[PDB]
DNA sequence: TAATTCCCCCCCTTCGGTGCTTTGCACCGAAGGGGGGGAA
């Protein structure tokens, strides 16, 4: 029946009374699928009847379970989950099948009936109350209580992550050279043992957990691989992702897209090179939830590879403690980055990719940088080690960015890879003024009013210009007006400018930028064989700010 | 025990747990089940809604994993001297007093919010949640209750050697006599039993102008520049008198100045730098901000002020030349070394303005850490103000 | 017309905090919205 297991005091918040929610009618089928599921835990003692003494009330409903002919009986408990008090999740994350070690012998368990199998706070089950609607005589429904973990409330599942860890741990205690993954109630049991010593210890494990009143059903004990685990086909030597499937649509919704993108993402783990910054820029805008979207011909081609990558079987392998893990890692393009964590070459333990692009102005060394930290943090969640990288960027380059930049950045252990393309930067602020070289002092400023500007520049060989701006910002004036020094210059420019936000933003040597005035000084730039930007403060009569100014 | 009650109005730490490394996971949870085997803490379930990170590091010369639990939000909403001369000792030494605390229990209602979460590798199983059952490490509260007896407990030697000013801060000593090596070492060996740095050397940093002959255009345009921004730091700073001399639209290398009244200038200028900046009082009610800069080849330029530009104390960490690429382990070092000096001059730990991304450093500062407490930190993005503090 | 919960990841959008450009831009980090994945 239910479990011996202690009870988790639970209380509500303070100066709070439980549910008083109507039932909403349901449809006939679903009464049917509850007054058998009532009768069959009212037997068992998992939900009691009540009277008039108890007077709150919540709506239930029913789902369709994944064996399609079961129910699944739900409490929409979301008022008594706002009046209940908090709680702190145990489960911290999602194990991977390409954490786990190789092992002779593996068996995959599901308990049935999980949290009808624990019991809940007796102080608390009167706020649980519930009312089956027969669809009969309208009236009278039958109203019970639950005893057990219901369905639907906020705090049962971190309860029953806490007590099945309690149950688990005297087996665990004597069996050091089982290893266990426990996700909610499904067991992953592995061990080294020969076939017989594991089933009989199995069948150990699964007598211990029914003297703790929680049953293993054979339809849901996996014996013979390949093993259904979270989402995995786990294979002796080898994992997959279960089978997906895409869409084939001739006309593209939000959702559509939506669901598409979301479907990449969980491809990505195991497939490579899958692409989907293309497809995501189409969810830009707002566009409700069913509005069509024709598919541009950039995000067409990114489909069309996405599909063409998928067609292949892909297939994972598992870790191995002795060896060392290697990240290498690919630029594909408009910053997106690709990478593959293995171990032997060709032998991806998995796969993955970056397109994040944090910061309006941003180069490839700092895409890199973010790449590499987001890795090592997936590695020490998976692994617990942080892997040995394979970069494409020149220990020279990285050396001149880590120098000359102003903030504090590193990565670990890492080698040169000659993959094309590569990481570089495009350009370079010269640390001392060029000789032979024309002087251009820039300025700018913009009204706040009316935000209408003037930007331009004077030389010291008798050359100065004005273009006054319309619909603008004191800073963008600026920037505005340092783009104009370098469009009427020759190859190698002097220019003295005024405002810190400038200096800011170029003398970080961006490469791309969310404004499209950054991108064509940017271009201007690149194009530029020396460049010099000095800063001088405004107002104080300076030498040669006061002409343009 | 002692009731110890949140700040009014206040509520528990609720901070998620960082992933952590095999080692530090597998000492976490040696440590741990020890601890529970002599009853220092209590295995709880979900139904305390509070939580703080924790992590293990090792220490200096020690070889053996140490715990480290974040309270640095408990710390905030618990509420509850100086020396004044800690300073004027040139030897001071820090001690380990940690593990008296395990003696004190801590008050029933209070343990709830010194809750914690062990990880797992692969997330293998949901993680093991512990609190707390004697005064923590770490915590703002346990030296506040452990003083009743701490006094008494060195009371003995208290006595023996007068010339020792001690200092009892979060879970160290800082013990200060001003004695010679010798002596200091017997001396600590005596006390260890009876249980059982550098601070007058700290030199500021002034603000210094280059030094040349030929001054070229654009050299006259930093020092202007560096000049009107130590204005504020410093008043008197007029630059007018150099601000008159570049006037028309020169190129930006030539060189005409050379000698007129710009060098009476810049020799007055000079003069008044070199002073002490009169006033910035250390207020014992304002919050300490520390700011970094870095400046090359291993070299970290910080200041410890109260509001802007009324610099406490300001200094100069090098450690050691660009040979540790690892920037992250020389900021570390530098942190931990402005906390000490902070610790021992004011006895408050600063609040620091890291010139590092989020991500860097709370992926990688675990593995350099090596102090017991930690402090608060922010993340800047100052880019140069052309040198300025250098 | 079905309606719930809890975790992990992704992308996009709003909005508040902060600092300098200073009472208004520029930027960034949380929270929410959708979508996948896992379980009850
Ligand atoms: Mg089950
Ligand atoms: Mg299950
Ligand atoms: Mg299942």
């Amino acid at each position: 029946p239910i479990s011996p297991i202690e009870t988790v005091p639970v209380k509500l918040k303070p100066g709070m009374d439980g549910p008083k929610v109507k039932q909403w009618p349901l449809t006939e089928e679903k009464i049917k699928a509850l007054v058998e599921i009532c009768t069959e835990m009212e037997k068992e003692g998992k939900i009691s009847k009540i009277g008039p003494e108890n007077p709150y009330n919540t709506p239930v409903f029913a789902i369709k379970k994944k064996d399609s002919t079961k129910w699944r009986k739900l409490v929409d408990f979301r008022e008594l989950n706002k009046r209940t008090q908090d709680f702190w999740e145990v489960q911290l994350g999602i194990p991977h099948p390409a954490g786990l070690k190789k092992k002779k012998s593996v068996t995959v368990l599901d308990v049935g009936d999980a949290y009808f199998s624990v019991p809940l706070d007796e102080d608390f089950r009167k706020y649980t109350a519930f009312t089956i609607p027969s669809i009969n005589n309208e009236t009278p429904g039958i109203r019970y209580q639950y005893n057990v973990l219901p369905q639907g409330w906020k705090g049962s599942p971190a309860i029953f992550q806490s007590s099945m860890t309690k149950i688990l741990e005297p087996f665990k205690k004597q069996n050091p050279d089982i290893v266990i993954y426990q996700y909610m109630d499904d067991l992953y049991v592995g061990s080294d043992l020969e076939i017989g010593q594991h089933r009989t210890k199995i069948e150990e494990l699964r007598q211990h957990l029914l003297r703790w009143g929680l049953t293993t059903p054979d339809k849901k004990h996996q014996k013979e691989p390949p093993f259904l685990w979270m989402g995995y086909e786990l294979h002796p030597d080898k994992w997959t992702v279960q089978p997906i499937v895409l869409p084939e649509k001739d006309s593209w919704t939000v959702n559509d897209i939506q669901k598409l993108v979301g479907k990449l993402n969980w491809a990505s783990q195991i497939y490579p090179g899958i692409k989907v910054r293309q497809l995501s820029k189409l969810l830009r805008g707002t566009k409700a939830l069913t509005e069509v979207i024709p598919l541009t011909e950039e995000a067409e081609l990114e489909l069309a590879e996405n599909r063409e990558i998928l067609k292949e079987p892909v297939h994972g392998v598992y870790y191995d403690p002795s060896k060392d893990l290697i990240a290498e890692i690919q630029k594909q393009g408009q910053g997106q980055w690709t990478y593959q964590i293995y171990q032997e070459p060709f032998k991806n333990l998995k796969t993955g990719k970056y397109a994040r692009m944090r910061g309006a102005h941003t180069n490839d060394v700092k895409q890199l940088t973010e790449a590499v930290q987001k890795i090592t943090t997936e590695s020490i969640v998976i692994w617990g080690k942080t892997p040995k990288f394979k970069l494409p960027i020149q220990k020279e380059t990285w050396e001149t960015w880590w120098t000359e930049y102003w903030q504090a950045t590193w990565i670990p252990e890492w080698e040169f890879v000659n993959t094309p393309p590569l990481v570089k930067l495009w350009y370079q602020l010269e640390k001392e003024p060029i000789v032979g070289a024309e002087t251009f002092y820039v300025d700018g400023a913009a009204n706040r009013e009316t935000k209408l500007g003037k930007a331009g520049y004077v030389t010291n060989k008798g050359r100065q210009k004005v273009v006054p701006l319309t619909n603008t910002t004191n800073q963008k004036t600026e920037l505005q007006a340092i783009y104009l020094a370098l469009q009427d210059s020759g190859l190698e420019v002097n220019i003295v400018t005024n405002s810190q936000y400038a200096l800011g933003i170029i003398q970080a040597q961006p490469d791309k930028s969310e404004s499209e005035l950054v991108n064509q000084i940017i271009e201007q730039l690149i194009k530029k064989e020396k460049v010099y930007l000095a800063w001088v403060p405004a107002h104080k009569g300076i030498g040669g700010n006061e002409q343009v100014d | 025990t002692v009731p110890v009650k949140l700040k009014p109005g206040m509520d528990g730490p609720k901070v998620k747990q960082w992933p952590l490394t095999e080692e530090k996971i597998k000492a976490l949870v040696e440590i741990c089940t020890e601890m529970e085997k002599e009853g220092k803490i209590s295995k709880i379930g979900p139904e305390n809604p509070y939580n703080t990170p924790v992590f293990a590091i090792k220490k200096k010369d020690s070889t053996k994993w140490r715990k480290l639990v974040d309270f640095r939000e408990l710390n905030k909403r618990t509420q509850d001297p100086h020396p004044a001369g800690l300073k004027k000792k040139k030897s001071v030494t820090v001690l380990d007093v940690g593990d008296a605390y395990f003696s004190v229990p801590l008050d029933e209602d209070f343990r709830k919010y010194t809750a914690f979460t062990i990880p797992s590798i692969n997330n293998e199983t949901p993680g093991i949640r512990y609190q707390y059952n004697v005064l923590p490490q770490g915590w703002k509260g346990s030296p506040a209750i452990f003083q009743s007896s701490m006094t008494k407990i060195l009371e003995p030697f208290k006595k023996q050697n007068p010339d020792i000013v001690i200092y009892q801060y979060m879970d160290d000593l800082y013990v200060g006599s001003d004695l010679e090596i010798g002596q200091h070492r017997t001396k600590i060996e005596e006390l260890r039993q009876h249980l059982l740095l550098h601070p007058d050397k700290w030199t500021v940093q002034p603000i210094v102008l280059p030094e040349k002959d030929s001054w070229t255009v654009n050299d006259i345009q930093k020092l202007v520049g560096k000049l009107n921004w130590a204005s504020q730091i410093y008043p008197g700073i007029k630059v007018r008198q150099l601000c008159k001399l570049l006037r028309g639209t020169k190129a930006l290398t030539e060189v005409i100045p050379l000698t007129e009244e710009a060098e009476l200038e810049l020799a007055e200028n000079r003069e008044i730098l070199k002073e002490p900046v009169h006033g910035v009082y250390y207020d014992p009610s304002k919050d300490l901000i520390a700011e970094i800069q870095k400046q090359g080849q291993g070299q970290w330029t910080y200041q410890i002020y109260q509001e802007p530009f009324k610099n406490l104390k300001t200094g100069k960490y090098a450690r050691m030349r660009g040979a540790h690429t690892n920037d992250v382990k020389q900021l570390t070092e530098a942190v931990q070394k402005i906390t000490t000096e902070s610790i021992v001059i004011w006895g408050k730990t600063p609040k620091f303005k890291l010139p590092i991304q989020k991500e860097t450093w709370e992926t990688w500062w675990t593995e350099y850490w090596q102090a017991t407490w930690i402090p608060e930190w922010e993340f800047v993005n100052t880019p140069p103000l052309v040198k300025l503090w250098y």
